């Protein structure tokens, strides 16, 4: 609690109700809710200011000119007294409704509300940002190329990175031209290798005269028939002497 | 210098000082000068060598800018800072504290309304290119060399002819000098822009003899014949 | 934010109008007269100030950015007042200001400048 100490550097028991007054909450269990609510920090530690400011005082707790005289309406029995009908003698209104009856004349002939008043008779620098002239980029041809043919006068004139490239590349492309290799096409040709279905004939004599990779894909295809359950491999028995001594047995 | 590294409240008079004697002594005598601060600069150091950062060369260069070019210590104060920009080569780190000197002061220059400021400012960008931060990573220093493509391209866009003219004898001076440096598709375009339509500029003739002043040092460049050809 | 729309035409009609509203803006009387149980009184007034001051910088500076970017491009003459009203923003806060300004970017190291030159 940074503001707790921060609410210090200027200088429980309580019931504080969040929101509108539908919420009730204790102060330990208001403050600590607020420190997690819905707002950036920055509102976040405005509103907890709020808080301490509202908890605190509930602790604490326990020139003029003259008017216009013409501003002021007249008094209703005097508008009473003094009516003003129509042509048809129906009563429409007031005398006192009217100013031209508070008029007030003057030698001259005018007429005025308020009688009270005045009648009528070398180091200096540059300015930055002043713009100037700027005269836009035009395009056009200033010149001219006259050819007259396809007249002189005389008197006028008298008065191991790359070892790394070239080492592994070549067999990036030997990769390239690599046989095509599809597990079920490559089991079919290694079984159509053997003389018949489920007959023993090395495996190695099978992958004789193919190429190294070849030969490596041989015998992971082998290796997946044999890991599926559906081909059986027979090696001689022990450990080192049982290479290139495999045979496909087809089973199912 | 050490005069300068003894007092350091003393400064702001001598800054007064050559304030008020500027216009007595010469254009070898301005240079003198400029080598004095150039090796004053150097032997300081610390919280006085701080203060001088912020008394005595951006007020000089704030002053240049702002002088007017009728003033003739204002070729003076031009000069002097042109051999600041030359020295800055000389030392390393010295570009880094001209940039954090500039960061605030170069930028709004760039687009000072003023033809005059800005023809200033252009005259010390041109030479201030190229502007290289140690610490900024790979990002940014492609951000910024690409931030200074758009505003030498925005300052020959000038629609004043004499900034116009600056600016094509400033990137003339960047194509000689680092021609090698910038990408092949910035370097093709720049030059289709400065030939297929500065040529025909009709409003002024002599913005067109800046691109003639300026044609001879561009020939230096060897791998470029076939393509200025 | 019509300004910061650039819907409206920009032009030395629209100078004036962003200028003398600058002034507008940059008016001594705009803030409240509480910042200019009663000392408490005082103290949530205060409070209430700073969180609202940062809730008017929060909203302000992106269209401020946004404004003074097409208004430079114009080179709009209502500028200098743009660079005059937003230091006295500057002189509101002298440190925090400088920390929101560097989550800003390209406007606070020439107002630590110009703040340097009115002292």
């Amino acid at each position: 609690q940074p503001i707790r100490d921060l609410t210090k550097n200027w200088e429980d028991q309580i019931c504080i109700s969040f929101d509108e007054g539908k919420t009730t909450m204790n102060f330990i269990e208001a403050a600590l809710l607020i420190q997690g609510s819905a707002c950036v920090y920055s509102k976040k530690v405005e509103y907890l200011y709020s808080l301490v400011y509202q908890a605190l005082d509930f602790i604490s707790g326990k020139i003029i000119p003259l008017l216009p005289m013409a501003l002021v309406a007249p008094d209703e029995m005097e508008k009473n007294n003094n009516p003003l009908y129509s042509r048809q003698g129906e009563v429409l209104a007031s005398r006192k409704d009217f100013r031209m009856n508070t008029c007030v004349p003057h030698p001259r002939g005018a007429f005025m509300l308020e009688p009270e008043g005045m009648s009528p008779m070398p180091w200096q620098s540059l300015d930055p940002f002043d713009s100037l002239e700027s005269k836009p980029f035009k395009k056009g041809r200033p010149y001219s190329v006259p050819p007259c043919v396809e007249l002189q006068d005389f008197h006028q004139w008298y008065l191991r990175i790359r070892d790394w490239e070239d080492t592994v590349q070549p067999l990036l492309q030997e990769q390239e031209q690599h046989v095509p290799f599809d597990i079920h096409t490559y089991g079919d040709q290694l079984v159509s290798r053997f003389p018949q279905l489920n007959e023993w004939c090395p495996f190695a004599e099978l992958v004789a005269g193919q190429p190294a990779f070849e030969v490596c894909r041989s015998m992971l295809a082998s290796l997946q028939l044999a890991n599926d359950y559906t081909v059986e491999i027979t090696q001689q028995p022990g450990l080192e002497m049982a290479v290139d001594t495999m045979s496909l047995r087809l089973l199912t | 210098s050490c005069l300068f590294n003894w007092n350091i409240n003393f400064i702001k008079m001598i800054h007064g000082t050559i304030k008020n004697q500027l216009q007595g002594l010469q254009k070898s005598l301005m240079v003198y000068i400029a080598e004095i601060y150039f090796r004053a600069w150097k032997k300081a150091s610390g919280k006085i060598l701080e203060a001088i950062e912020n008394d005595c060369i951006q007020d000089f260069m704030f002053h240049g800018i702002h002088l007017p070019r009728r003033s003739p210590v204002h070729s003076k104060v031009r000069e002097v800072l042109s051999y600041f920009h030359h020295q800055k080569k000389v030392r390393q780190g010295v570009e880094e504290m001209l940039y954090r000197l500039y960061k605030p002061i170069l930028w709004r220059g760039l687009k000072a309304r003023n033809s005059e400021v800005r023809s200033n400012a252009a005259l010390l960008f041109v030479e201030a290119f190229p502007i290289r931060d140690p610490n900024l990573h790979a990002i940014e220093m492609d951000s910024e060399i690409q931030k200074q493509f758009e505003e030498l391209y925005s300052l020959l866009e000038d629609p004043y002819p004499m900034v116009r003219s600056t600016g094509i004898l400033g990137v003339c001076k960047i194509t000689s000098k680092y021609w090698e440096m910038m990408p092949p598709t910035i370097l093709i375009d720049l030059l289709k822009k400065v030939t297929g339509e500065l040529a025909f500029d009709t409003s002024s003739a002599d913005v067109r003899c800046s691109v003639f002043k300026c044609l001879p040092m561009i020939l230096d460049n060897k791998l470029s014949h076939p393509l200025l050809e | 934010a019509c300004f910061a729309d650039g819907i409206l035409p920009l032009d030395l009609d629209a100078s004036e109008l962003l200028s003398d509203t600058f002034e507008v803006l940059s008016s001594k009387e705009i803030k409240l007269l509480a910042m200019r149980n009663v000392v408490m009184q005082e103290a949530q007034k205060k409070l209430i100030s700073q969180v609202q001051k940062r809730n008017f910088i929060e909203n302000i500076i992106p269209i401020i950015i946004s404004l003074k970017t097409v208004l430079e491009k114009n080179k709009i003459p209502a500028l200098r007042e743009l660079m005059h009203y937003l230091r006295e923003v500057m002189q509101d806060y002298r440190d925090e200001l400088k920390d929101f300004f560097a989550v800003d970017k390209q406007l606070a190291s020439e107002l630590e400048y110009d703040m340097k030159k009115y002292q």
